[PDB]
RNA sequence: AAAAAUGAUUAA
RNA sequence: UUGACAUUGUGAAGAGACAUAGAGGGUGUAGAAUAAGUGGGAGCUUCGGCGCCAGUGAAAUACCACUACCUUUAUAGUUUC
RNA sequence: GGUGAAAUUCUUGGAUUUAUUGAAGACUAACUACUGCGAAAGCAUUUGCCAAGGACGUUUUCAUUAAUCAAGAACGAAAGUUAGGGGAUCGAAGAUGAUCAGAUACCGUCGUAGUCUUAACCAUAAACUAUGCCGACUAGGGAUCGGGUGGUGUUUUUUUAAUGACCCACUCGGCACCUUACGAGAAAUCAAAGUCUUUGGGUUCUGGGGGGAGUAUGGUCGCAAGGCUGAAACUUAAAGGAAUUG
């Protein structure tokens, strides 16, 4: 009885998307990014930013029809980190908290059969 | 105005560069099943009530 | 001085003693 | 003030007749209008929807399945079978170390030109009372073991065509089968499918699918 | 003098394994001598537990994991204190816990 | 993972 | 090379300009309502309701402002991409 | 986007993020291990074809045909050279934004050559186990890979047949471990680095304090880069190894 979306949470580091999209995804449903919640250009992969957006997709979420969402936590993949960034928790304890339906969590991380060269050099990113 | 009262049910431990700020946890007054973790400038007790003006955060700087 | 730049500037001295020999012959 | 969701028909979702309860769940495009609207628009739209969505169980929790949206009548979108995969947890969660992985792959097509390339994939196990820690096999056991899930994998396709061919991907016997075969070689924990993708399709067949519908 | 009998990697046998890649600064290292982790956590953390079994329309949900695979060299190990350099006898204990 | 260069000769 | 006219006939579907009129505030801080401007200035109405003053801002609020773009809208038509 | 933080960059001429496709080149995750093969360098998607190889089994065959090897050959990572193809990614040079006293460095964003392939060169690496090769003997264990032997053993078939897979006992060969050295060593350590002043199983190569110097010259090879071979004058009291205390 309740209208099922896609979460879609892409939390790298340096940012975090809550982008909402319908059932099949062609069409989007307020897709807002931790970068457009805060000012500070540092943290726009915060927990923070992210429970921001998270919230502002659930405003936009109702009186538009979704009730529910199939959560797809994502992080950057391919040849970089391909671990979540610090708001994908955030994001998704925010869906949790502001009505929002959950139902079908799934890491949707693009994981290759090694390719591309990675970005850095032989000797590493040297700090 | 959305303040929530608080109260202190543990002290997790003394965090900061200088140790200036306490971890502790809080359940709420309204509903003593939810329990949050924050970060407290000042001495506090166990029984102690805080005020929260935003309710959501978890408290970093944790182990 | 690290032991492999003393070879890289041995190799350009060895070079430019080259050139210098072939302008004499 | 334009506000694009003032304008969506508020579509719905109807899955192959080969499952258990047809809703999958709901869908909006946009309105229509004259220079070739969103009639056909509506067409070309991929559904993923969760195989114990489709099933009403829960052991049907990994095994997602892509349903494609081939026919537009009323407030219903016909869809037909797309393709199949696991879910990257149960991937993950099968693969583990101190055990062999046994991948096999065929390019296969049912009884109509429905061309698709069928994949699997086995872990080898440990039999009881093994004082061993690895339990791997001999390489000439992984060579036999893919030929034999290729004769399977060929044999349940170009027979029983894709709808049966669903009928029976979802009962998890094909895989069963296959262990049957395979007991004689080397003991097996995990064979699936693990993935179909459809790969060519023929001319569009409205009745196939009204057939499917309905 | 030599620190490791086995240098600093496991490789007597072959002569070359392959490179691979750390996680944190893309650093080339092979195989057999980068440090391996195998990261396996819960997809929603022990807070945000109660929190999304409570907005969970499925009754008696599965509760996903996240596996991961990290290589580290060594210098990141160190630095992120995955390793934490031994004494001399301490050296040589190759059990995990 | 912010920045941090130098220190004349001899004298168990 | 580019435009126009002629050669030069027959047709349709999305745009878009002319003229009348009704609409319209779109925001960050904050007066007392969600402030798109500049000039004038404390009154008619069953409401003392509002402006004056005193707080409020980058800038006053009643009123005269069919005035100034800007953004929309329905025409008998007339024109173009 | 990216960073400690930023800015170069792109973006209402719709960037980032979605979904459906397509193309291109490279690569072959997870499985992947104190595991395997190869003379070494190296070798990880499936199947087919071609030749090759170790180990094992053997009451097969030859009968010393062998070991190590100046001269002489073959192969030989990466970079690099010439010509064609390819040219996704990453990226010596370079551009450019930071940081800095300066930064023509580290960090960021791009990016030519390269990175891939064919046909030819080159022949060098911390090409390392920094431990030449062949043979015999000397210590206590657990594993593991390949082959073979045995079973008052189990497992899926006929609920009682091979075989496959596990178990136990062995055995040959192999990658290696753990304990202790009885022995050795300057020690670190080493089952060989032992069987060495109680000094001799066979054989090849190399070194003679530190620098000058792997330089000069000659020869030779290379298209070049350079490789191989390789001094002296002069200079100097240490240079160096392992371990101890601070
Ligand atoms: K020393
Ligand atoms: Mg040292
Ligand atoms: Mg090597
Ligand atoms: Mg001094
Ligand atoms: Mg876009
Ligand atoms: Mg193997
Ligand atoms: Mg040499
Ligand atoms: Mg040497
Ligand atoms: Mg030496
Ligand atoms: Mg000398």
């Amino acid at each position: 009885s309740q209208v099922f979306g896609v979460a879609r949470i892409y939390a790298s580091f340096n940012d975090t998307f809550v982008h909402v999209t319908d059932l099949s995804g062609k069409e989007t449903i307020a897709r807002v990014t931790g970068g457009m919640k805060v000012k500070a250009d540092r943290d726009e992969s915060s927990p923070y930013a992210a429970m921001l957006a998270a919230q502002d997709v659930a405003a936009k979420c109702k009186e538009v029809g979704i009730t529910a969402v199939h959560v797809k936590i994502r992080a950057t993949g391919g040849t970089r980190t391909k671990t979540p960034g610090p708001g994908g928790q955030a994001a998704l304890r925010a869906l949790a908290r502001s009505g929002l339906r959950i139902g079908r969590i799934e890491d949707v991380t693009p994981v290759p059969s090694d390719s591309t060269r990675k970005k850095g050099g032989r000797r590493g990113r040297r700090l | 105005t959305p303040v929530t009262l608080a109260k202190v049910i543990k002290v997790l431990g003394r965090t900061g560069s200088r140790g200036g700020v306490t971890q502790v946890r809080v359940e709420f007054l309204e509903d003593t099943s939810r329990t949050i973790v924050r970060n407290v400038k000042g001495p506090v007790r166990e029984n102690d009530i805080l005020v929260l003006m935003e309710s959501e955060r978890e408290a970093r700087r944790l182990r | 001085m690290r032991a492999k730049w003393r070879k890289k500037r041995t190799r350009r001295l060895k070079r430019k003693r080259r050139k210098v020999r072939a302008r004499s012959k | 003030v334009v506000d694009p969701f003032t304008r969506k028909e508020w579509f719905d979702i109807k899955a192959p007749s080969t499952f258990e309860n047809r809703n999958v769940g709901k869908t909006l495009v946009n309105k229509s209008t004259g220079l070739k609207s969103a009639s056909d628009a509506l067409k070309g739209r991929v559904v993923e929807v969760c195989l114990a969505d489709l099933q009403g169980s829960e052991d049907h929790s990994f095994r997602k399945i892509k349903l494609r949206v081939d026919e537009v009548q009323g407030k219903n979108l016909l869809t037909n079978f797309h393709g199949m995969d696991f879910t990257t947890d149960k991937l993950r969660s099968m693969v583990r170390k101190w055990q062999t992985l046994i991948e096999a792959n065929v390019t296969v097509k049912t009884s109509d030109d429905y061309v698709l390339r069928i994949f699997a994939i086995a872990f080898t196990r440990k039999q009881a009372n093994q004082v061993k820690r690895h339990s791997y096999a001999q390489s000439s056991h992984i060579r036999a073991i893919r030929k034999v899930i290729s004769e399977i994998l060929t044999k349940e396709v170009q027979g029983s065509t894709l709808a049966q061919l669903t009928s029976k991907l979802i009962p998890e016997v094909i895989n069963k089968e296959i262990e049957n075969a395979t007991k004689d070689i080397f003991p097996l924990q995990n064979i699936h499918v693990r993935k179909v993708k459809l790969l060519k399709q023929p001319k569009f067949d409205v009745g196939a699918l009204m057939a499917l519908h309905g | 003098p030599k620190k490791r009998a086995s240098n600093g990697r496991n490789k007597k046998g072959r002569g070359h394994v392959k490179p691979v890649r750390c996680v944190n600064c893309s650093k080339s290292i092979p195989k057999d001598k980068a440090i391996k982790r195998m990261a396996i956590r819960n997809i929603v953390e022990a807070a945000a537990v109660r929190d999304l079994s409570e907005a969970s329309v499925y009754p008696e949900y599965a509760l996903p994991k996240t596996y991961n695979k990290l290589h580290y060299c060594v210098s990141c190990a160190i630095h992120a204190r995955i390793v934490r350099v031994r004494s001399r006898e301490d050296r040589k204990n190759r059990a995990p816990p």
